[PDB]
């Protein structure tokens, strides 16, 4: 009955936690 | 306590029975209420069946423009958003929403600022949507619904985005945008892509709302801008890569 999941994404999006998000490619050596 | 009352399985019979306006809403209202409150086993039992009513409805309710049809049609729409918030703030609900053929692009025909409300709603499904670390980068896909989008209400793929972001609107819708085109551009890896989003915003006026916009002193908007310009500062390095 985890039947919040969206709303804990709804927090992860307001508070901008989730806009950290990058897996990290880079091409400068 | 339970008691003999309207399951899952009634709400489904209701929807499909081919209600309208004000019974339709009182139904999605109850409803709504009954997918927030219930455990997961009974969103399960209202899943795949449920789901499709409730899309059959709104895909309609999307043609049938309400200026032209009635009063309660837009609040009509929003309820079955509403719904679908409950439906999908779990596990296979989430899922059963991705295996719809409609369900993602319906979503992105809600975003209307004309009913402001049920965009803000919309636009934050969308964006949950988006940020998933699973299935397939689904931000990229949700950029496909709104292309097909376009054509079927003969707009930019972008351009009600940008209209909620509206002085003269309400700061909730201005932000519902700027929200979802954080989500869209953030979770891709490819750095073409998202500075091709972002240019692509700038070319429909983007430029000239984020200057409105950086003079209110609001919550979440400053939140947004500031991850919006602070992703746009890494990409011009990245791009410029060595000097």
């Amino acid at each position: 009955d985890e039947t919040g999941v969206l709303d804990s994404l709804l927090e992860a999006l307001q508070s901008g936690a989730a806009f950290r998000r990058k897996r990290g490619p880079r091409q400068a050596n | 306590s339970g008691s003999e009352s309207k399951s899952a399985m009634m709400y489904i019979q209701e929807l499909r029975s081919g209600l309208r306006d004000m019974p339709l809403l009182s139904c999605l209202e109850s409803l709504r209420v009954s997918l927030n409150n219930n455990p997961v086993s009974w969103v399960q039992t209202f899943g795949a069946e449920g789901l499709a009513s409730l899309l059959d409805i709104l895909k309609r309710l999307h043609d049938e423009k309400e200026e032209t049809a009635g009063s309660y049609d837009s609040r009509n729409k929003h309820e079955i958003i509403r719904c679908l918030k409950a439906f999908m703030n779990n596990k296979f609900g989430i899922k059963t929403m991705l295996e719809t053929e409609e369900g993602i692009l319906l979503l992105v025909r809600a975003m209307d600022p004309a009913v402001p409300n049920m965009m803000i709603d919309a636009a934050k499904l969308l964006s949950a949507l988006c940020i998933l670390p699973q299935p397939e980068d689904m931000n990229e896909r949700v950029l496909e619904a709104m292309t097909e989008r376009a054509e079927m209400d003969e707009v930019e793929r972008f351009q009600p985005l940008l209209d909620g972001l509206k002085s003269g609107t309400t700061i909730a819708l201005k932000v519902g945008c700027l929200q979802l085109i954080n989500a869209l551009i953030t979770p891709a890896e490819e750095l073409d892509f998202r500075v091709h989003i972002r240019s692509e915003l700038m070319r429909l006026g983007l430029h000239q709302v984020l200057q409105d916009l950086r003079e209110i002193e609001n919550e979440d908007m400053r939140v947004q801008l500031n991850v919006f310009d602070e992703q746009g500062e890494e990409d011009s390095y990245d791009l410029k890569g060595r000097l």
